[PDB]
């Protein structure tokens, strides 16, 4: 019948109108690179947050969302605020996110054990077992100090501080005692071993020694999120 | 029935001695769940201890911990068991033993929250001189 | 206090649990059978309806 | 004469060989992943396709050499050669630009520029490949046109002519050719930028495969360059003219057929359980 | 006194479960091993709705069996007319993080939630065109997992705040809460008759309240991981469920214990929804393992496999006619299937 026919072709149009906002969006969404940033109470994930929200416009229950764009690519990085202590269901919400940038407070010396297993848990999660994580080894120069003064050793908390040497692929900045070398990368290794101690070929860390100057945190950030967008690429197209 | 976990051996003891933990479950299949033993010292958090795999290949140890404590799982009698050696009064504590939150998988997330169902009230391991 | 409040809460819970009217498990068999066999016509994908009817064709 | 003739055979047979293991084995494992139930990727479809194509186009050489060889005599009814002719243009412009979408695809998902107009093709790489055919059309009517032309103009007036047609049909294959090595040279400057910014941020089988590949295209350059440049200079042909022209033709289906099995994953992990199995 | 009330605590545990047991006489497997079983039922992809940007987290059926809406976490709420696979609305949304979408029995009310912890309330019928946020349900300290719509403007929300709350759309507050579970409550469904709902959370155990007073009646539980999915007996005397422990279970509200674990050793992942047909024979439950099986209700027997999603099922539901069934997965596909004759 003919209004019935006329009920159809509006329904169509509805349908086309749909259609090509929803191009639109998907190609806003393919534009869009999902960072998720990942700590604990005491890491440096406020202190990015809150440096991030002015200096890249951040737009803002505790989900902080902002979108930025850096050389001409697109970003939208976010944390979740809101939630309580358990992390195990919605964390299944962020299985597609380009990246899981992970702060590590790396001078408490005593809740390193948490962040250990926090970074395991992320790791060998079924539905994160693709995303690959931004090792972001926060407050360096205060672990600097810690170990330069002395007193406390980190041999009480971890034991294999004893056998252990740096490693000969090293990169200590140019003026800096030997010893924060060995500390420093005795924390990168025990964050890298549990990384490699488990299903490789899909997801890969990307440790990071986070200085006072945020362009070099930024640039790291940016080299690090094209590399894993260059190997999904690769990975899609086969060659690999 | 209901899933639960009752903690059991805390008890008073001088430095350097020794003490055993039992954890009776009930209410799942022990065999499919990484076992994990957290404690809470006074004034602090809940820090993870020890864990262990489906049947024992995989065992970890918190660095403080590591040459001190021994995890046991007999899957017979469904009971974790957290050998205690050379306590010092560092480890002062309640000990409750977690399941991880799903079976055959390894990714133990809200184990050190501070509410978690599978768990248990937890015995003090008093190290007091 | 938090705790004496927590266990009292679900004490009272349990409490207002037991006093609950319970029937036989095998009642509730006979009624699950009842509204299975009473609606198994009418459901479509128990049995699969004619094609000429089926709206999804 | 007769001793490069027979060279040249041996050497057309020996890619009619490659030609058909390769395209074959391409076509075999992605229909028995199709019929399995097992994931099919888009670049692994365009593989398909280009298979498909590449073996229908090197059984049409051996065809058309088993024409010139064991029959002598359907290869003159002039009307034959046209018919060939025509079929080989089509399947060929097919295969050739279907190559060229294949890496167009790759370029515009693996590559990394910060250029506007690589960004505004990168997201719609469908898009692309598909407007690429679609603009490919105007050449292939193009090529199609041209070949009627020169054939009709030869049989109002064939060795020079067969000479330019085949220079035609290799200029015509140049350019897209041409366009493919700009892309894949593209896409390993971006790769090696990306490296050596990796390097600098710390962070074997690739360079492996990557060396061979970079070996066809100069192996391919020199190739191409030579048969074209003869065909236009060198007058040594005639009979001569249609082995040589049957192994370029039949040079690129194969080869790059190969450089595709090193390539893809699917099909490197497939190659390697087929020799694993041989013995 | 710390001590005492766990012991009556106990003490009360152990009373309930011995009336349980004492209630507890004949298993369903025993009476309904004489029921004839449906056999093998196979259904197809009649309508395959596609165009959700991202993975797809909810979907919930109209009462005309006609519309459906499905959220996905590109922040997209699309209306899609299944009988004519045409997409008739699609809502914007503030916060890309959705893990919850409800379809009004009016018709003119859609929902949406997520981490952003708020409620979103859409009018489909505004006196203008375009679809608008009518109201932003706020309060719950923790992320929104399932949501449905007691009434045109009666809204009940479950969180991960572990409580969950019944709201008013125009007066925007908690008219009633719902406290108790330990954990994060995931899952909600509605009686047919509305005045009891049964939520499951994440302490492995699933409750059910009254919601015109407020405190849970009963406390079934079993589970030995967090219940994940839940539904309700069409009957309205019984709820199955889902957990990550890969097993089904049927609850009965009247004896108040375990009548069937939908169980088998091949699956190990978890399950996702849960929902009954028409008849309440056939219980559609999906898995991570990519494919959905529906479970005879009267037999722990495995009827058929709805395979054809690339990625876990995350929704899962049926018409209130029972004439078909639609599961959407992470693949960012809704696929409906309908039974074959
Ligand atoms: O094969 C072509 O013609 C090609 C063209 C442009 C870009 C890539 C191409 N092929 C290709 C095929 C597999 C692997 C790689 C490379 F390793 F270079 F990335 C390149």
């Amino acid at each position: 019948t003919e209004d019935q026919r006329n009920e159809e072709k509006a329904q169509r149009e509805a349908n086309k109108k749909i259609e090509k906002q929803l191009q639109k969006d998907k190609q806003v969404y393919r534009a869009t690179h999902r960072l998720l940033l990942l700590g604990a109470d005491n890491s440096g994930k406020s202190t990015i947050v809150k440096q991030m929200r002015i200096l890249h416009g951040g737009s803002g229950s505790g989900i902080f969302e902002t979108k930025f764009q850096v050389d001409k690519v697109n970003f939208h990085m976010f944390d979740v605020g809101g939630q309580r202590d358990e992390r195990r269901k919605w964390i299944q919400c962020f299985n597609d996110v380009t990246a899981i940038i992970f702060v590590v407070d790396s001078s408490d010396y005593n809740r390193l054990q948490e962040a250990l297993n926090d970074f395991k848990s992320i790791w060998n999660n079924r539905w994160l077992r693709t995303i690959s994580v931004i090792l972001f080894l926060n407050k360096q120069d205060l672990l600097a100090e810690k170990v330069l003064a002395g007193k406390s050793k980190i041999e009480d908390y971890f034991p294999e501080f004893a056998r252990y040497t740096t490693p000969e692929d090293a990169t200590p900045e140019p003026g800096e005692d030997p010893r924060v070398t060995r500390a420093k990368y005795f924390i990168r290794d025990e964050f890298l071993r549990i990384s490699t101690a488990s299903g490789d070929g899909r997801h890969y860390c990307y440790p990071h020694f986070t200085c006072a100057v945020d362009t070099q945190n930024v640039k790291f950030v940016f080299d690090a999120v094209t590399d894993i967008i260059i190997k999904e690429n690769l990975k899609d197209c086969g060659l690999f | 029935m209901q899933v639960q976990l009752q903690e059991s051996g805390g008890g008073l003891v001088q430095p350097g001695g020794s003490l055993r933990l039992s954890c009776a479950a009930s209410g799942f299949t022990f065999s499919n769940y990484k076992m994990n033993w957290v404690r809470q010292a006074p004034g602090k958090g809940l820090e993870w201890v020890s864990d262990i795999s489906q049947s024992g290949a995989s065992i970890s140890y918190t660095g403080s911990v590591k040459g001190r404590f021994t995890i046991s799982r007999d899957n017979a009698k469904n009971t974790l068991y957290l050998q205690m050696n050379s306590l010092k009064p560092e480890d002062t504590a309640v000990y409750y033993c977690a399941r991880c939150p799903a079976p055959f998988t390894r990714d133990c997330f809200d184990v050190t929250s501070t509410t978690y169902a599978y768990r248990g009230q937890g015995t003090q391991v008093t190290v007091s001189s | 206090t938090a705790s004496i409040a927590q266990a009292r809460k679900l004490v009272e819970q349990l409490k207002m649990e037991a006093n609950i009217d319970r029937i036989k498990v095998s009642k509730a068999a006979a009624d699950l059978m009842a509204y299975c066999e009473a609606h198994a016509k009418e459901d479509p994908l128990l049995t699969p309806v004619p094609a000429s009817e089926n709206p999804f064709r | 004469g007769g001793v490069i003739k027979s060279i040249f055979t041996f050497v057309l047979i020996v890619e009619f060989i490659i030609g058909n293991l390769g395209n074959s084995f391409i076509a075999l494992v992605n229909c028995i992943d199709w019929v399995k139930g097992r994931k099919i990727s888009s670049v692994d479809r365009i593989l398909t396709a280009l298979a498909i194509s590449r073996i229908s186009l090197v059984w049409l050489i051996f065809g058309s050499w088993c024409v010139s060889v064991f029959f002598p005599a359907l290869f003159a009814t002039e009307k034959m050669f046209r018919m060939l002719t025509n079929i080989w243009t089509v399947i060929n412009h097919f295969s050739v630009w279907l190559a060229t979408g294949l890496g167009t695809f790759y370029f515009l998902k693996i590559a990394n520029f910060s250029n506007s107009i690589f960004l505004y093709l990168k997201w719609r790489v469908k898009k692309v490949v598909l407007v690429l055919l679609l603009v490919t059309s105007v050449f292939l009517f193009l090529n199609i046109a041209l070949i009627n032309i020169h054939i009709n103009a030869s049989i109002n007036g064939f060795t020079r002519f067969s000479s330019l047609i085949v220079l035609t049909s290799t200029v015509f294959i140049f350019i897209p050719f041409t366009l493919s090595l700009a892309m894949f040279l593209l896409l390993i400057f971006s790769m090696w930028k990306h490296r050596k910014k990796m390097q600098h941020t710390v962070k074997t089988k690739a360079h492996r495969g990557v060396k061979s590949v970079i070996t066809f295209f100069l192996l391919y350059a020199i190739f191409s360059l030579s048969f074209f440049i003869s065909v236009w200079t060198s007058e040594r042909l005639e009979e001569n003219l249609i082995i040589l022209s049957q192994v370029m033709g039949m040079a690129y289906p194969s080869c790059h057929s190969c450089v595709l099995i090193l390539g893809n994953k699917k099909l490197r992990q497939a190659s390697l359980s087929v020799l694993l199995w041989l013995r | 006194e710390l001590d005492q009330l766990r012991q009556e605590a106990e003490q009360l545990k152990n009373q309930i479960r011995d009336a349980r047991k004492a209630c507890a006489d004949a298993t369903l497997s025993q009476i309904t091993n004489n029921i004839d079983p449906v056999g093998r039922i196979q259904m197809r992809t009649r309508r395959t709705l596609r165009g959700h940007l991202a993975k797809i987290y909810a979907m919930h059926w109209g009462t005309d069996s006609r519309l459906l809406v499905s959220a996905s976490q590109d922040g997209k709420l699309i209306i899609w007319d299944s009988y004519t696979t045409n997409k008739v609305h699609a809502i914007p949304l503030r916060s890309s993080w959705v893990m919850t979408c409800a379809y009004a029995p009016s018709g003119n009310y859609v929902a949406c939630g997520g981490l952003d912890n708020i409620c979103s309330i859409y009018n489909l019928k505004t006196r203008e065109g375009n679809v608008r946020v009518s109201r932003e349900l706020a309060g719950h300290t923790g992320y929104l997992s399932c949501c449905r719509f007691l009434d045109d403007n009666q809204i009940v929300t479950s969180s991960g705040d572990t409580t969950c709350a019944l709201w008013d759309i125009e007066t925007g507050q908690q008219t009633t809460t719902f406290t108790g579970h330990t954990g994060d409550v995931m899952s909600l469904s509605l009686a047919p008759d509305t005045r009891l709902f049964v939520s499951g959370a994440c302490d492995a155990s699933a409750k059910l309240w009254d919601v015109r007073e407020g405190m849970c009646r009963q406390t079934f539980t079993g589970h030995e991981s967090d219940i994940n999915a839940i539904c309700f007996f069409p009957n309205g005397n019984a709820f199955a469920t889902g957990s990550d422990d890969a097993t089904c279970r049927l609850f009965d509200l009247r004896a108040d214990q375990e009548l069937m674990t939908y169980s088998h050793d091949n699956i190990i992942c978890g399950i996702t929804s849960v929902s009954f047909s028409k008849s309440g024979r056939l219980l559609l439950a999906g898995y991570d393992d990519f494919n959905c099986n529906v479970w005879d209700a009267l037999k722990a027997d495995r009827a058929g496999v709805l395979a054809g999603h690339d990625n876990r099922v995350s929704c899962l539901g049926v018409t209130d006619d029972g004439m078909a069934v639609a599961t959407g997965s992470w693949d960012s596909f809704l696929k409906i299937w309908n039974g074959s004759s």
